[PDB]
């Protein structure tokens, strides 16, 4: 199991929750990791990536509730949310190589963060 | 597999102390006379006392 | 990462003979005033250790060389290490040392120690350091340098640390410690004491019984180990690096015949390899430490044969040629059959 | 042990040579030893001539009186 | 979780339980088998869908969620979860899928959510017309009954790979009786014997001591680490003595090398003697007894210590 | 089926040596005695010598 996502759960409406991604390695980040979510009827948008050399580049649009961060030593993943909504009613996902298609990667098992 | 190992091994011991006990009572045969001719009396056999 | 700066040492190593080093408990069972002859993995009395040097001393300016690289291990080995100060947290069990493995990791951080079996990517030098960080007025003890990533985490070890200072009396005993890393049957098993030593740098003639300490449910195929090592960086005491020195052996098990002396109260005072020499041999037989005048009978020896042979007659042989090199082949419903 | 029972009487055969030749034990010391129907006693007065034999007569001393040479003989085998 | 022990008995009476479901082991000796690893999951499931999701099953749910391998060596635990997943709105943020293509094998992790087809044309991304949905939400509803209330199960499947095995439970316990004929189980060592109180040193890392030639001889109770003798019960030959059928039918028993308290009565250097009477007089041996002492019948059997001459 | 066939075999010609060989212990017993008092000596037993 390349990759594991860690944390997560049911949210209440008016609740926040943080997300996280224990990583194999820092070799895979190569060069686009997804934090990916399945919105209701809203298309498939990139909200967390990062590069292995430790950059980050994230939507000018859609950046007003995620926030990102990282620690080296256990290589866990920080994905600090705030102010839920019920724009993510699916179960997450954090697979490296995503952008390339659904068949040249690994699946983990993913959280899910749904509210009424 | 166990009855006739051990079995085996204990008629081992009878059959060695058997021959053992025949050499005890060939020189328990031996202290008996010697304590007859050489104690109880004077020996003319040579080497014998 | 993993610093890469050594392209000048190819030296050959210094080797010894360990006088009378390395016997166990291969059980758990107290004997009395007993001579008990045991039949596992021992180091043979008297054999070629492996004598390496752990970071040089070659003191003008720092500058300590480090000249104690990957090495092999068959079945088991000895670590007798000197280690005046903490130079070694532990070692790089495993199989192939890389990603999709799981190597067995032991490492003091001496307030709990931990044993990680899990997947992991070490490099060629994975080291540490001990200094400030301007918070909490302390030399933490980081050990970012070792591992990388820490992936599929399966199992878990926390107890009392191995290693501790025992010498009060301004060194000139070293607490030599030595340990013995046996895995059959997926257990791992680690002996380990503590002995001072009076020597600059070899090992004394003394006799000691090393006591099992750990038994590890692992069960992991074992093809080769890797040592460990703690360089923390340097500071204004003349780039930061050459901090610590002591002294190694490595040897090699293999399986030989014992007989272990036990005291009264279980410690094995004495020991004697068999299969060396003769009057070795007369002892083991006998099972007795002294022995009177005679003649005793040991052992056979047969002449081993040497290269085999197989003679086998002449007229090998029919002329099947004449089956497949016809000229032509008949039609496929008149198939031959060329007896 | 009801697994042996098949095995016929080789465990009676083995008790009867046993005891047979345990029983031989006491007729081997019987032998040699017993053969004076009554127990004599030396004098208490040693007069024979100038032949000491105070080492090999038993002694007002230690219980098992045996002589000075026969405590020899059972403290050089007692292992 | 691993390398602890397992409990099983206890969990007959700690709630309501309400169907006994178990494969491939027998609910009354659950505390035989070793296993490699443990996998410990417990969760929430629908009422129906104690047999509605089940392995092997087809339909909806069963075939393409998860698939666990029908060779099960465990129990299925089903109790009664109304209170859990029904929730008044609905807990429908659950996934129940429709249709896929093929099953799975057991023990994989095969989660994904992609959307199946029902004709052949490409949606090319965008949800529509043949874009058939395969996910479903859970049905909750408070009105509901057993038609879609949820039941908690907890499934605890044991796989059947060729690995060591390390997690069992213990054969615990009894007290402890000294100085007495006891049949013992320490710590996997089973035999019989006499327990008392030593003096002896261990050295603290063993288990039990023997002296020569695989005698046990000692082992610590690992409740108190006292180190605890043993000693095999006593026995020994059982000799008759008679002084003739036809003399007399009054016999004296003789047990060979057995004290008196573990069986007139005299205890003698060959062992205990009953029914003969100790005498001070000393005759000419009539019935040896051994040690010097031998015995006669002179209208009752009396014991002796020979006289020489 | 050979292993404890041959071994059983062997045990024979042992037990078969320690009885013949305490027969030959006891005629080299009279050898010893025969030759202190026939040879070293002049013996008045009867049809000994
Ligand atoms: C444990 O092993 C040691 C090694 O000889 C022994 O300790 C002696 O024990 C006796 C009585 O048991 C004492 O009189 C001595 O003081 C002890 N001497 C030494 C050097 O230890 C003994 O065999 C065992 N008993 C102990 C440590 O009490
Ligand atoms: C006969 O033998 C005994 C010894 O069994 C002699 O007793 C010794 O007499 C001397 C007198 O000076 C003592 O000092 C010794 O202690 C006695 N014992 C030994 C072993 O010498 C006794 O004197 C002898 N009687 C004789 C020769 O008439
Ligand atoms: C030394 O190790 C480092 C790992 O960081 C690596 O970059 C470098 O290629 C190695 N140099 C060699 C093998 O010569
Ligand atoms: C052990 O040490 C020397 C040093 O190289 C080695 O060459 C040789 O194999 C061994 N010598 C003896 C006498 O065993
Ligand atoms: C001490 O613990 C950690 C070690 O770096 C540090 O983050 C922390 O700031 C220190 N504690 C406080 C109250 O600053
Ligand atoms: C068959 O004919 C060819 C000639 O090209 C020859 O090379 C080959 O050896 C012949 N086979 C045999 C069995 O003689
Ligand atoms: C027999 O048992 C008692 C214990 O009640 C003990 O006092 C005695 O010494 C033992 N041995 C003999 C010869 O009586
Ligand atoms: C035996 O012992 C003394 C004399 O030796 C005597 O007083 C006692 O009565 C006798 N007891 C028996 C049972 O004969």
């Amino acid at each position: 199991v390349q990759l594991v996502e860690s944390g997560g759960g049911l949210v209440q409406p008016g609740g926040s929750l943080r997300l996280s991604c224990a990583a194999s390695d820092s070799s895979f980040y190569d060069y686009e990791m997804s934090w990916v979510r399945q919105a209701p009827g809203k298309a498939q948008e990139w909200i967390g990536s990062m590069y292995p050399s430790g950059r980050t580049y994230i939507n000018p649009s859609l950046k007003s509730l995620v926030t990102i961060s990282r620690d080296n030593s256990k290589n866990t993943l920080y994905l600090q949310l705030n102010s839920l909504r019920a724009e993510d009613t699916a179960m997450y996902y954090c697979v490296s190589n995503w952008a390339s298609g659904s068949t040249g990667d690994y699946w983990g098992q993913g959280t899910l963060v749904t509210v009424s | 597999r166990l009855i006739t190992g051990r079995l085996q091994s204990l008629q081992t011991y009878v059959t060695q102390q058997l021959i053992r006990a025949a050499e005890i009572r060939a020189s328990a045969n031996l202290a008996a006379t010697k304590m007859s001719e050489c104690v109880l009396g004077q020996s003319k056999r040579v080497d014998f006392c | 990462q993993c610093v890469n700066l050594t392209t000048r040492t190819q030296l050959p190593p210094a080797y010894t003979n360990s006088f009378t080093r390395g016997v166990y408990y291969p059980d758990k069972v107290f004997r009395s005033s007993v001579l008990h002859s045991t039949q596992d993995l021992f180091l043979p009395f008297f054999s070629n250790v492996t004598w390496f040097h752990a970071i040089h001393v070659s003191g003008t300016n720092g500058t300590k060389r480090f000249d104690n690289p990957v090495l092999p291990f068959n079945d088991g080995v000895y670590f007798a290490s000197t280690e005046k100060s903490n130079i070694i947290r532990g070692w790089i069990f495993g199989t192939t040392l890389d990603s999709k493995t799981q190597s067995l990791l032991i490492v003091n951080n001496a307030t709990n120690v931990v044993i990680k079996v899990c997947e992991f990517q070490f490099c060629n030098d994975p080291f540490l350091g001990v200094y400030y960080h301007k918070n909490n007025k302390s030399w933490m003890e980081s050990e970012f340098r070792v591992y990388s990533s820490a992936n599929n985490c399966t199992f878990e070890y926390v107890s009392q640390p191995f290693l501790m200072d025992l010498e009060g009396k301004q060194g000139n005993f070293k607490n030599l410690r030595e340990f013995v890393f046996k895995n059959i049957d997926g257990y791992f098993k680690i002996y380990s004491k503590h002995t001072p030593i009076n020597l600059v740098r070899d090992l004394p003639q003394g006799f000691s019984a090393l006591e099992p300490l750990v038994d590890l449910p692992i069960g992991i195929n074992i093809t080769r180990f890797q040592t460990l090592l703690a360089l923390h960086r340097s500071y204004l005491t003349p780039s930061g690096w050459t901090a610590g020195a002591a002294a190694y052996y490595v040897g090699y098990l293999q399986p030989r015949t014992f007989l272990l002396k036990y005291n009264e109260n279980g410690t094995i005072t004495d020991a004697v390899d068999c299969a060396l020499d003769p009057l070795s041999e007369t002892k083991c037989t006998l099972k007795s430490f002294t022995v009177e005048k005679g003649i005793y009978q040991t052992s056979n020896f047969r002449v081993q044969p040497t290269e085999s042979i197989v003679r086998f007659p002449n007229i090998t042989n029919c002329p099947f040629g004449e089956v497949f090199n016809a000229t032509r082949f008949a039609s496929v419903y008149a198939w031959n059959r060329k007896r | 042990s009801n697994l042996l029972l098949q095995y016929g009487s080789f465990c009676t055969q083995l008790n009867r040579a046993l005891t047979g030749i345990a029983v031989e034990q006491d007729k081997n010391t019987q032998e040699v030893f017993a053969q004076v129907k009554q127990i004599y006693k030396t004098p208490p007065i040693k007069d024979f001539g100038g032949f000491n034999f105070s080492q090999i007569l038993p002694d007002p001393s230690k219980p098992s009186k045996r002589s000075f040479i026969e405590d020899l003989l059972f403290n050089k085998v007692t292992l | 979780i691993s390398n602890c022990v397992a409990d099983y008995s206890v969990l007959y009476n700690s709630a309501s339980f309400s169907t006994f479901k178990c494969y491939g082991v027998s609910p009354t000796k659950l505390n035989d088998l070793c296993f490699t690893n443990v996998y410990a999951d417990s969760f929430v499931i629908r009422g129906d869908e104690v047999r509605q999701i089940a392995p092997g099953q087809t339909g909806k749910i069963a075939d393409y969620n998860y698939k666990l391998p029908d060779d099960f060596t465990g129990c299925v635990i089903a109790w009664n979860s109304n209170n859990l997943d029904s929730k008044v709105g609905g807990n429908y943020n659950y996934l129940y899928r429709l249709f896929r293509k093929s099953n799975l094998k057991p023990f994989e992790r095969d989660i994904s959510t992609e959307i199946y087809q029902a004709g052949s044309t490409p949606c090319n991304g965008v949800e529509g017309f043949n874009c058939y949905f395969p996910l479903q939400s859970y049905g909750f509803q408070p009105t509901n009954g057993v038609g879609y209330q949820p039941y908690r199960v907890v499934v605890l499947s044991f796989e059947l790979l060729h690995a060591p095995a390390t997690v069992c439970g213990p054969k615990k316990s009894t007290n402890l009786v000294k100085n007495k004929c006891v049949n013992f189980n320490f710590n996997g060592l089973t035999g019989t014997g006499v327990l008392t109180e030593s003096n002896k040193k261990f050295l603290p890392f063993q288990q039990f001591g023997r002296d020569i030639a695989d005698t046990t001889d000692a082992v610590r109770d690992p409740q108190t680490l006292e180190i605890l003798d043993i000693t095999p019960c006593s026995f020994g030959g059982v000799s008759v003595i008679t002084p003739g059928t036809n003399t007399s039918n009054q016999v004296a028993v003789l047990y060979q090398d057995v004290n008196c308290t573990e069986v007139n009565v005299f205890q003698t250097r060959a062992g205990c003697l009953i029914g003969a009477e100790h005498v001070n007089n000393s005759y000419e041996c009539d019935i040896p007894i051994g040690a010097g002492i031998c015995a006669s019948y002179q209208q009752s059997i009396i014991a002796y210590t020979m006289s020489l001459g």
